[PDB]
């Protein structure tokens, strides 16, 4: 299981060499190397039976992390007043991963809070609808949070989402630019985070149409840089004569681009989605895993620093890149693709708050833990612990059980011919999209739980980042497959 | 002490509207009196869609307390355009924001909207502002993205002269001279020399580029930025790896390596990747497989699995 995933403690720790050319980058790197290696040196090797005397125990401190998430927020959080659905999401998803149930009363408060963020004209904002305009990002966060905390009853919020399908769709269409980009909100920035958040929600709620998706593949594909990862956006030169990526390959935007592209591959449009270079994306992904001296955590871009949140953004994009590479190799015609052991070691040893304190997980030693790093460290940990594959035979099984006669009302397109050509085409699209959304599986015998089974957390789903056990009944509800 | 807005004559006609997240909301934030009060009055202003100077002032009050409040920024830009305010004054205010530490997805986006609407015949002074703002913060992602947008947008309007492109490349060269490991500046070089539609591609152009890339590698053999740029370059222009191999071979054991600089342990894993790929270009799959195996078992063990995958690909 671990032949090609060596423990950080079994490798030689060496600094990034200087080549006798000092620079600001190298100074920060060296300092970060010192910080992380020093914590590793104080910590017992998670893999060892003789759990060493005097050294810190690296076991996942689930109760501390649970306590951290429980705890009204202080005044400093005003900087996240326009991100309250994210605060809900980071909390409820972490609790799912940690295996901790909310009682029904608390789940009901979660649902009611989020519904107060939903505007009648479409979409969720970062706070109350009387205060904040709808935004693609809190729309993803509120939707996923409702998948986690909600249910099909009259007070469970899913019924409200179903009634909101047309307005949400109309909000998505208002956000749409002719080049395939989306603004995140009225007057807002165009980037692939918006694309990702929109496609997840459109997929889950059965509101995908051809007019919604036109050029969206092209926008995403032109985000890919010469490094193989993806930038925030591409610029259309005057539809366009050419599209050009607008900044560096970054783990955040690469996760969003791969996931977006992946969601588009199940949509039965002709010559769609425009291809990406999957090999280069996989290469970029694996190249961001840090050296043993930096604990095998992922950095978010070349020549910057490792950070626990990239365990999700970069590590969580690995199975997606892997699947896309696998498909490209089939259309022309097994060891782990990243160090799954080292990533766990980074999480356990470096990313957890020091024991007996506030709990929570963090970017790196020296940084305060927070809800975002808690959620993303744990999400990445889950990907490392559990071998996730997108299974063609599972997708086939899904096709075979799909009931096309069951469903919510079709979306009314903005432009008269913006919908599917007919009912056969729409049902075929519904089937493909639903069947592929439910295609991720945990491979039997692919489990690697560094430090023993008490470190095991639940399995998150690639692309979506909610537990399978949340995804299935949620998406089944909106497609009436239950 | 703070004077509440319910007590200000200028605001007497306005009935504040309370935040409505229902009863017992989850993730509530403890707000300062100042922030709550401002937002109570913002809710009222925004509900009535008032476009006024007092509404403009209020949005400034709010975004100073919370620079990430995208709704308030959106309302602020509507006010600027409804009131036909001086957008140049607003850019100066955005400068003053920078002096007071206030930044976000929103402050840079506001700047973009301002530049797009002002639509100056020459955006040079904004280019210089951006340069200055990077010097203390050389990898600021949104700043680099904004620079790409500015050049791309103003170039489509035909407003970037050849002298302007030339000095931009000069500035980029200086960024990389100060820190050759600045991947953001390598990204910008790529735009300037390769991806922008107006970039020159001749045999001399490719020659010059190769020289710069190789000299950069020789200066910092372990610099992943320079290797990725080399590989990106060759791939993009369909150039064979083999003829350049002499310049890379010494890292596996046109400008050639230096005695190597001190603190340059060999082999450089990306040099081996280059060697393996060059073997593949030659159809020498067994030789490539061997290099991948060494990458996997010895020289880059963190990616043991990926290099094994590459190895299996050959065999
Ligand atoms: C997804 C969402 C939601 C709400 C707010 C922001 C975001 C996305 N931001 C994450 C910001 N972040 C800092 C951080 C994480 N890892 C390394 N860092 C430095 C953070 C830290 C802790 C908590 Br608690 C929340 C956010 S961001 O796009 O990377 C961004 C925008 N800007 C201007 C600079 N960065
Ligand atoms: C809503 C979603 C899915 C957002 C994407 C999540 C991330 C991580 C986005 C990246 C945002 C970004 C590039 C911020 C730039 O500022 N951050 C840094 O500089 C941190 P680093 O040094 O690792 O680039
Ligand atoms: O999150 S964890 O680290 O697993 C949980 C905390 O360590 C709690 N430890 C208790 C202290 C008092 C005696 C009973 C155990
Ligand atoms: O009826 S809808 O348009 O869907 C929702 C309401 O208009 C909410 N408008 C808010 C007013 C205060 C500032 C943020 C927006
Ligand atoms: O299931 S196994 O992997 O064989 C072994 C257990 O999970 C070990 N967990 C420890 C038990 C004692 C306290 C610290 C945690
Ligand atoms: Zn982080």
């Amino acid at each position: 299981a671990t032949e090609f995933t060596p423990s950080v403690y079994s490798l030689v720790s060496k600094p990034l060499p200087s080549n006798s050319r000092p620079s600001a980058t190298l100074d920060e790197q060296a300092e970060t190397e010192d910080l992380i290696s020093q914590l590793f040196d104080l910590t017992a090797d998670p893999n060892a039976l003789v759990s060493e005397h005097g050294k810190r125990y690296s076991g996942l401190r689930k109760q501390e992390h649970t306590q951290f998430l429980a705890s009204q927020l202080p005044g400093k959080f005003v900087s996240l007043d326009a991100s309250r659905p994210w605060l809900v999401f980071w909390t409820v998803h972490s609790l799912d991963l940690l295996g901790v149930a909310l009682d029904q009363g608390t789940k009901d408060r979660v649902v009611s809070t989020l519904l107060h963020f939903l505007s009648p004209k479409g979409g969720f904002g970062g706070g109350p609808a009387n205060s904040q305009i709808p935004h693609l990002l809190p729309t993803y966060a509120s939707v996923c949070s409702l998948a986690i905390a909600g249910n099909d009853s009259s007070t469970g919020g899913w019924k409200d989402l179903a009634a909101a399908r047309q307005s949400i769709y109309e909000f998505f269409m208002r956000c749409k630019r002719p080049d395939g980009g989306f603004v995140v909100c009225e007057g807002g920035e165009v980037d692939v985070r918006g694309t990702y958040c929109l496609l997840v929600v459109a997929t889950l709620l059965d509101i995908i149409t051809p007019e919604l998706l036109h050029n969206v593949d092209k926008f995403v594909s032109a985000c890919q840089t010469y490094e193989g990862g993806f930038a925030c956006a591409s610029f259309p030169f005057p539809e366009p004569s050419c599209r050009v990526s607008m900044a560096e390959a970054h783990g955040g935007y690469t996760s969003c681009s791969l996931n977006s592209h992946f969601l588009l591959t199940s949509v039965p449009l002709p010559s769609f989605p425009l291809s990406i270079d999957a090999n280069a994306a996989l290469r970029w992904t694996v190249l961001q895993q840090g050296e043993p001296i930096e604990g095998g955590g992922f950095r978010g871009r070349t020549n910057k620093l490792v950070d626990g949140c990239y365990s999700w953004w970069v590590g969580g994009g690995a199975p997606v890149a892997e699947e896309l590479v696998r498909r490209e190799k089939s259309r022309k015609v097994i060891p782990p693709i990243f160090n799954r052991v080292a990533l766990q070691e980074f999480t356990l040893v470096a990313a957890q708050q020091d024991p007996g304190s506030t709990g929570g997980l963090r970017d790196k030693p020296g940084k305060r833990p927070d809800q975002y790093h808690t959620c993303n460290n744990l999400s990445g940990l889950s990907i490392a612990q559990h071998k996730m594959s997108h299974s063609p035979s599972t997708v086939s099984s899904n096709r075979l059980k799909f009931d096309a006669s069951k469903g919510l009302p079709a979306v009314k397109p903005v432009a008269p011919g913006g919908g599917w050509k007919n009912e056969d085409e729409r049902q075929n699209a519904r089937r493909e999209i639903w069947a592929n959304a439910l295609g991720w599986i945990e491979e039997e015998g692919g489990e690697i739980i560094v430090g023993g089974k008490d470190n095991r957390i639940n399995t998150t789903t690639p692309v979506f980042n909610i537990l399978g056990l949340r995804l299935k009944p949620f998406i089944n509800y909106f497609y009436c497959q239950e | 002490t703070y004077i509440p807005m319910s007590q200000r004559r200028s605001w007497a006609d306005v009935k504040p509207i309370m935040q409505d997240d229902g009863p017992n909301p989850v993730v509530p934030i403890m707000y300062s009196e100042e922030y709550k009060d401002a937002m109570d009055y913002f809710r009222a202003i925004a509900a009535k869609e008032e476009k006024s100077e007092r509404a403009l002032e209020l949005t400034e009050i709010i975004v100073r307390m919370n620079p990430a409040h995208y709704t308030v920024w959106q309302y602020r830009f509507s006010l600027l355009t409804s009131l036909n305010k001086s957008l140049e004054d607003e850019l100066r205010l955005m400068n003053e924001f920078a002096v007071q530490n206030l930044k976000s997805y929103q402050v840079w986006h506001h700047r973009l909207l301002l530049l797009d609407r002002i639509s100056p015949q020459d955006p040079v002074s904004e280019i210089e502002y951006i340069h200055g703002s990077l010097l203390p913060d050389p990898k600021n992602y949104h700043t680099w993205a904004y620079l790409h947008w500015l050049y791309s947008h103003f170039s489509t309007l035909g407003r970037i002269s050849e002298a302007q492109w030339g000095s931009e490349l000069d500035w980029c060269n200086e960024m990389l001279r100060v820190d050759g490991r600045n991947n953001s500046a390598w990204g910008w070089r790529w735009y300037l020399r390769v991806s922008r539609p107006g970039a020159e591609t001749s045999s001399r152009s490719l020659q010059d580029e190769l020289i710069y890339i190789l000299k950069s590698i020789h200066l910092i053999p372990h610099n992943v930025s320079a290797w990725n740029y080399l590989r990106g370059f060759l791939k993009h222009f369909s150039l064979p790896l083999v003829p350049i191999l002499p310049a890379i071979l010494p890292y596996t054991a046109f400008p050639m390596p230096s005695p190597l600089p001190e603190d340059t342990p060999l082999p450089v894993p990306l040099a081996l990747e280059y060697l393996a790929d060059s073997f593949i270009e030659q159809n020498r799959v067994d030789d490539a497989a061997k290099v991948f195996e060494k990458l996997s078992s010895e020289y880059d063990q963190m990616r043991a699995g990926y290099w094994e995958f590459r190895r299996r690909e050959c065999a």
